């Protein structure tokens, strides 16, 4: 809405599961790291919160 | 009364836990990659994503 | 810490049918392998220290090195073990043996130990399965002698042809005094063993 | 980051500390994070073998713990009482350190009092600076500030501490801390 450059990067943990039971302790994780960029300027230094 | 004895013989044979194995009808595959691929692009639903870093 | 336990014996034929059957009565088994080795006060005072009981023995988990490399007794994690005696008058109800157990991190432990002053006394394996139900574990395991002194994975010596497997039931109060408690633990031990007593008659011992 | 130790042991520092946190909230907009407290023991069997145990409260999960002054261990409390039930330890010697820490603007210090049994009122204090890692250069913001937050009775006395130094961990070593107390005795 207010044009702001942003970049997403998710990092879902079911992505990582080597057979079905992991894909399960997979969905049942207690928490999630997702970590963005945010570019507000062109000269001014990106701002990134996770 | 031997009848009754001989089924309850019988059914003691089959009371005992011997089966030790399930019944199993499987052969349907998991395509496991598939259901990752349609996890992530349903919980990616309308939004603009990037790469690792 | 206070243990409630009973324990019994099995035989080796009867030994399948026990686990099998097991996994029948009560929830799935845990693989365990367990690396254990005891230690001997070297003072050996007479009078009071009552070295022969009180001294510690000291084990560790042993899920997957030696099967894949020479055994690491650094790279795995330690944990020891004082139990002691187990209290007597005891024929008619469940056993009740005092354990007392610490995590080790960061340290060497044989060089600990032998710091303190105690040193090695015997070596032994467990290995087997154990079993859970609601607060009050129940492992089926046999007493394998290592091949050698920190033995690999290939050999797993057996201490005797019969191979007899042991029974153990598991239980767990922290707080000697509280009677409500050890009155819980005594009736979940008591249901248990009705059901494990079906399986296999088992019954208390001395230590 | 770079963090400093300083301890003082005037007894005008030992009525210092509550009237210095106070001081310290009120007049530099500290925020009280976690009270601080640890716990050293020290004993030794009927054969003269030195063991000593001692237990930060923050990361009390891993207690440190060693023999003689040599060779230590990281172990659980209930190990403690392992050697009391053996009985070949002898008996106990107990120092602690009771203070909280807070954290003000760009650093968090640690203010407590160290004691044996509420003996006496010798001040430690610890300032982690979050910032350059560069030992010379945080040295005198950290003493700057140290100084600036604590100078009514900074002209009056001196301190006998241990260096600051450069530690990734925000919290100082627990073995340190068991150096500190072992040359305190």
């Amino acid at each position: 809405q207010r044009d702001i450059s942003f970049k997403f990067m998710p990092n879902y943990p079911w992505e990582k599961a080597k057979d079905f039971l992991e894909l399960e302790n997979s969905l049942s994780i207690n928490r999630l790291s997702i970590s963005w960029r945010i570019m507000v300027s062109n000269f001014e230094p990106a701002i990134f919160i996770q | 009364q031997l009848l009754d004895v001989s089924r309850q013989i019988k059914s003691y044979w089959l009371t005992n836990s011997l089966s030790t194995s399930f019944p199993t009808v499987d052969y349907s595959e998991p395509d496991l990659e598939k259901v990752k691929r349609t996890l992530t692009k349903l919980q990616n639903h309308l939004l603009e994503v990037s790469l690792i870093e | 810490m206070q243990e409630l336990y009973l324990l019994g014996v099995v035989p080796s034929r009867r030994f399948e049918a026990v686990v099998n059957s097991l996994s029948k009565t009560l929830d799935g088994p845990k693989t365990i392998l367990e690396f254990w080795v005891v230690y001997r006060p070297k003072d050996v005072p007479p009078n009071l220290p009552r070295q022969p009981d009180s001294w510690l023995r000291l084990c560790s988990n042993i899920e997957s090195h030696d099967e894949t490399d020479t055994e690491w007794s650094k790279n795995t994690q330690w944990s020891m073990y004082l139990e002691g005696n187990s209290e007597p008058k005891r024929e008619d109800k469940c056993g009740i043996r005092p354990v007392n157990r610490a995590k080790l991190t960061n340290g060497s432990v044989t060089e600990f130990v032998e710091k303190m002053g105690y040193e090695f006394s015997h070596e032994y394996i467990i290995q087997g399965l154990e079993y859970f139900f609601f607060d009050t574990t129940v492992r089926i395991y046999q007493t394998l002698i290592p091949s050698q002194q920190r033995s690999i994975k290939p050999p797993f010596h057996p201490m005797n042809e019969e191979q007899p497997w042991i029974l153990h039931v598991y239980t767990h109060v922290a707080d000697a005094s509280n009677q409500v408690a050890m009155a819980k633990a005594e009736a979940n031990l008591t249901k248990v063993k009705t059901l494990l007593s079906a399986f296999c008659d088992l019954k208390n011992v001395r230590l | 980051p770079v963090h400093g130790v300083i301890y003082y042991s005037s007894p005008s520092m030992a009525t210092f500390l509550s009237p210095a946190q106070d001081n310290l909230v009120r007049t530099y907009f500290a925020q009280h994070l976690k009270k601080w407290v640890v716990q050293y023991k020290l004993y030794r069997n009927a054969v003269t073998p030195k063991t000593l145990e001692f237990l930060k409260q923050n990361i009390n999960p891993s207690m440190l713990a060693c023999v003689d002054e040599a060779t230590m261990i990281d172990a659980e409390p209930e190990l403690e009482d392992i050697i009391v039930r053996t009985k070949l330890w002898n008996f106990r010697q107990s120092f602690t350190i009771e203070g909280s820490i807070y954290e003000v603007g760009s650093f968090k210090v640690a203010i407590a009092n160290v004691l044996q049994k509420s003996v006496w009122k010798g001040i430690l204090f610890h300032v982690t600076y979050d910032g350059t890692e560069s030992v010379d250069l945080a040295r005198p913001i950290i003493q700057e500030f140290f100084l600036k937050c604590f100078l009514q009775n900074n002209k009056s006395v001196t301190p006998v501490y241990e260096s600051f130094f450069n530690q990734p961990r925000h919290s100082l070593d627990s073995k340190l801390l068991l150096q500190l107390f072992k040359q305190r005795i």
